């Protein structure tokens, strides 16, 4: 219905610019205000700015005017976030969301609905590193109970983020994608599990799909019983 | 309507 | 800026129970008040906007209400999915303003972990170098200690871990440790053990694999 989509995750060095997208589907762009926020560490939010796409008219907050652009083209219904200069520590979840309003006399007053995914901008100096993704294989040792465990281990990369999903997003039930870890090289290490019913480990298939786009990289890897 | 909709009620919104 | 700040910042409660949070504004915003839900690692969604008026197909155990500076939401009867951090947002005035969250936590009874343990696997080897994993699945409450032992030596220094989000379905968490060696120490020794602490478990637990066999 109404959506709207950014990439997940754009990576660039400190004192390059960057500019990240929003576009509009399922609605009128052209009829809303829409805007950014800023994902704080642990929590919170930050407000950024708005655009109103029908005539690019812009309100940043005082926090980030001067630091960021904010605008649209209304021709492919999408809005932009952009930086001129980076730093490292500009590195966060970024969100577009729109902006729907409710006016009376020419004031309005406005809430975020809906948000887009959100993309994490990593600004860094060290150096894009794709993972290597190993099966954690369900065995004597990880079946107990009439369930049967097993896995990816996806390891060394840099930045964040890591996709994965099972079986190309069919299996769901059972799946912990732990949290990343931060190893001591500065490389990220996450592993993804699933819990399945140790009767049918020779029946069925389990393929683990990881997708780091900062690096373009896919792997899909099959985990089988150990043998 | 670009101009009506930047300072008039949003067209999904209901109270 | 009109600063908004909830209380409490940290709620656990029981599924059943009414939970209520509530948002107070530095200045009157009259009712332009919207409340929202955030999961970890997503994006956050409306649940109420106009203070009380709730989003469509957001369940009915969501309610707001308050205008002026003193605003509440409050979910009737918890859900283990509305594990959660929770926010306010003034609509009112530039700069657009939040809140600074609420963290949301389910209270559940005890529930031991499984415990599944992970060799490294041979393509690992090949590149030089043996990750064993230790499993703590479905758990609660969080607090769980992981020791690993090698020919039964405790071992430190070389090892992490990392604890999921409380689950939406069954309020329980996950635990997965690896320890992490060269292929030539993981080939000099024999024993591999995860030993698991936990409130559930009347004695340790351990799991064990010999590299041999």
């Amino acid at each position: 219905q109404v959506q709207l989509v950014e990439s997940g995750a754009e990576v660039k060095k400190p004192g390059e610019s960057l500019k990240i997208s929003c576009k509009g589907s399922g609605y009128t762009f052209t009829r809303y205000w829409i805007g950014w926020v800023r994902q704080m560490p642990g929590k919170g939010l930050e407000w950024m700015g708005i655009i109103y796409p029908g005539d690019s008219d812009t309100r940043y907050s005082p926090s980030f005017q001067g630091h960021v652009t904010i605008s649209a083209d209304k021709s492919i219904s999408t809005a932009y976030l952009q930086w001129n200069s980076l730093k490292a520590s500009d590195t966060a979840m970024y969100y577009c969301a729109r902006l729907p309003q409710y006016c009376s006399n020419g004031v309005c007053q406005r809430w975020f609905d809906p948000w887009g995914q959100g993309t994490l901008v990593t600004v860094s100096s060290a150096s894009t590193k794709g993972p290597s993704v190993f099966p954690l294989a369900p065995s004597s040792k990880s079946t107990s109970g009439g369930t049967a465990a097993l896995g990816c281990l996806v390891k060394d990369y840099f930045p964040e983020p890591v996709t994965v999903s099972w079986n190309s997003g069919a299996l769901t039930s059972g799946v912990h994608t732990f949290p990343a870890v931060l190893q001591s090289s500065g490389l990220y290490s996450l592993s993804s599990v699933v819990t399945v019913p140790s009767s049918s480990l020779g029946t069925q298939t389990y393929i683990c799909n990881v997708n780091h786009k900062p690096s373009n990289t896919k792997v899909d890897k099959k985990v089988e019983p150990k043998s | 309507l670009d101009k009506y909709f930047k300072n008039h009620t949003s067209p999904d919104v209901d109270l | 800026e009109i600063v908004l700040t909830q209380s409490p910042s940290s709620v656990s409660a029981s599924v059943g129970d009414r939970v209520t949070i509530t948002c107070r504004a530095s200045q009157g915003i009259s009712s332009w008040l919207a409340w929202y839900q955030q999961k970890p690692g997503k994006a956050p969604k409306l649940l109420i906007y106009a203070a009380s008026s709730l989003q469509s197909g957001v369940p009915s155990r969501f309610s707001g209400s308050g205008s002026g500076t003193d605003f509440t939401l409050t979910i009737s009867s918890l859900q283990p999915e509305d594990f959660a951090t929770y926010y306010c947002q003034q609509g009112n005035s530039f700069p657009y303003t939040f809140g600074q969250g609420t963290n949301l936590e389910i209270k559940r009874t005890v529930a031991a972990p499984s415990v599944f343990i992970f060799p490294p696997s041979d393509e690992q080897l090949k590149s030089g170098t043996a990750s064993v994993v230790c499993l703590l699945n479905n758990f609660y409450p969080r607090e769980a200690k992981v020791q690993w032992k090698v020919d039964n030596a405790l071992q430190s220094g070389n090892s992490q871990e990392s604890v999921t989000e409380q689950d939406s379905k069954d309020s329980t968490y996950s635990l997965s440790s690896t320890l992490t060696l060269s292929k030539a120490d993981y080939e000099k020794h024999k024993v591999y053990a995860c030993e698991v602490t936990h409130q559930g478990l009347s004695s340790p637990v351990t799991k064990s694999f010999n590299r041999g066999e």
